[PDB]
């Protein structure tokens, strides 16, 4: 059974700060990993999807709706990487996998603006 | 690609504070963590503390109270204040990250920081080959007279690596001797020489080992 | 608190035999563990991850089991190179604590030291000092006296030992010993003798220099 280690464990972000977030995908199961967003813009829990990257060969995809940049990194780590920090990309996020059919989560990151 | 190297005064006079630096490459401090892990002579792995990549600070109960870990990212640096220093933090301090995971699996190669108050000595280095000497003989280093440590020895600068036993230092009255024994079938003919450093005092000497 | 508890203290075990260190948690932590294997002398080397996980580069044998409270680092067929400190370490949340360690030792056949004798360098004795150096190399077991006699009689003054860390090849030990004199004092006396004792010789080994 896969589990994924999301890290890091939060980030209060600075203004046009860059954030790498990295998400290792342990067990062995499945292809690629997801990357989700919940936007702070809703008071209702509304996950959004943000890249897809393809464990096999260096592959992402996007949706269509210059901020975001994704690349898998040695084996198992897929990072995502917030360009410039701003209200836009103010929330939480997270990785995601499929095996067998089965979804799994790693934990949340709230990257939420300086304090 | 990744790498750290912790640096700093390896003497502290009692009750000063102790201020090492790490400098770091192959990573950003910006999205991960540095910590600092020491390890007293003999004794076991200690956690310390650590500095995350937005500037939250993490420290260890035990020492809370007189530690203090900032950074300054632009040059890629990541500091260790230690206050009121005594016997028991005589150690090795390591420096060494978490990167994109939650596990050590990077680690800088630690220095040594002794807390006492005397001086620093230079050692003295002397050649020790068979006093009126079998095909293969054993040749030798002392290294005399030395404060704190540590103290490197290596022969014919690293070539000669096979053979060789270089043994603990042991203290007396204040002051380290050190041993290092290397071995050959081609000596005479082919040279044998220590190289011997001790940063603390800024030593770096060489003794070629030659008859008698 | 979350205490670490690492047993045994330390092993002896042999070439090829089948390890496990043992780690327990006061508290309740699921996969949150790390291993690291250190040699004195260097940084340690991060084995075995949450719990189970092997570290790109660790060999084969090195395996963890474990969940929740107890944990085990395990190594099948152990080698030469392995006689180092193995220390556990919680992970995930803070305090990242490490067990006080577990040493492991090696066991091989007994050796015989191989013992050589110095008297003082030239270049020493032009600044007054006198030191006497004996190395034992390369034994098997641990246990051993080395000893000095100045003309035929035992000296204990001004000597001191020290042993090396168990080698990494050929699982040996190895002692050097320092018998430290005044020029004055060396210069009194002609013959130097460093005795040693060990498993492997009924009589003792003798290695002497005569000023």
């Amino acid at each position: 059974a896969p589990e994924l280690r999301i890290f890091p464990k939060k980030m209060d972000a600075e203004l046009g700060q860059k954030v790498d977030l990295v998400c290792e995908v342990l067990g062995s199961v499945s292809q690629g990993c997801s990357w989700l967003f919940q936007n702070s813009s809703s008071k209702l829990p509304q996950p959004t999807f943000v890249v897809y990257m393809a464990s096999s060969h260096n592959k992402i995809t996007w949706d269509e709706k210059k901020l975001f940049s994704a690349m898998r990194d040695t084996n198992n780590k897929y990072v995502l990487t917030l360009n410039k920090f701003s209200k836009e990309n103010e929330g939480y996020y997270f990785c995601s996998v499929i095996s067998n059919s089965v979804m799994y989560f790693s934990s949340v990151v709230p990257v939420l603006q300086k304090v | 690609q990744v790498q750290l190297k912790e640096s700093g005064p390896g003497l502290v006079q009692p009750s000063q504070t102790l201020s090492l630096t790490c400098t770091v490459s192959g990573f950003s401090l910006t999205s991960n963590s540095v910590h600092w892990v020491r390890q007293p002579p003999g004794k076991g792995l200690e956690w310390m503390g650590g500095i995350w990549g937005d500037g939250d600070t993490d420290y260890n109960s035990a020492l809370k109270s007189r530690l203090s870990i900032s950074r300054d990212t632009s040059k890629n640096q990541v500091f260790l204040k230690m206050n009121s220093l005594q016997t028991d933090d005589t150690a090795i301090y390591f420096c060494t990250p978490l990167i994109g995971s939650w596990y050590f699996d990077f680690w800088g190669p630690g220095t040594m920081v002794t807390a006492s108050s005397a001086q620093t000595t230079a050692p003295s280095v002397y050649p020790l080959a068979p006093g009126c000497g079998s095909s293969t003989v054993t040749l030798g280093c002392l290294v005399k007279g030395y404060f704190p440590e540590p103290v490197t020895v290596t022969w014919n600068s690293g070539a000669l690596s096979s053979d060789v036993h270089t043994f603990p230092a042991v203290l007396q009255s204040g002051l380290y001797t050190l041993t290092s024994s290397v071995t050959s079938s081609t000596w005479p003919s082919q040279t044998v020489t220590c190289n011997v450093a001790h940063p603390a005092s800024s030593t770096k000497v060489d003794q070629k080992i030659v008859p008698r | 608190d979350i205490v670490m508890t690492q047993s045994p203290s330390s092993l002896a075990v042999s070439a090829g035999e089948r390890v496990t260190l043992n780690c327990k948690a006061s508290q309740n932590v699921r996969n949150n563990i790390a291993w690291y294997q250190q040699k004195p002398g260097q940084s340690p080397k991060l084995l075995i991850y949450y719990a189970s996980y092997r570290y790109t580069g660790v060999p084969d044998r090195f395996t963890g089991d474990g969940f929740g409270t107890d944990f085990t680092l395990a190594i099948n067929s152990v080698q030469a190179d392995d006689a180092a400190f193995y220390y556990c370490q919680r992970i995930y949340n803070s305090p990242y604590t490490f067990g006080a360690g577990t040493k492991l030792e090696l066991i091989r056949a007994d050796a015989a030291p191989t013992v050589s004798i110095f008297p003082p360098s030239m270049e020493q004795l032009t600044s007054g000092g006198a030191s006497v150096v004996c190395f034992v190399n390369n034994f098997y077991p641990r246990d051993i006296s080395v000893k000095w006699k100045i003309d035929g009689s035992e000296q204990r003054d001004g000597v001191l030992d020290s042993v090396t860390d168990q080698d990494s090849k050929d699982s040996t030990y190895s002692m050097s010993s320092t018998l430290s004199l005044t020029k004055v004092e060396y210069e009194r006396h002609n013959l130097y003798t460093c005795e040693v004792v060990h498993k492997t010789s009924s009589s003792p080994v003798v290695k002497s220099f005569n000023r």
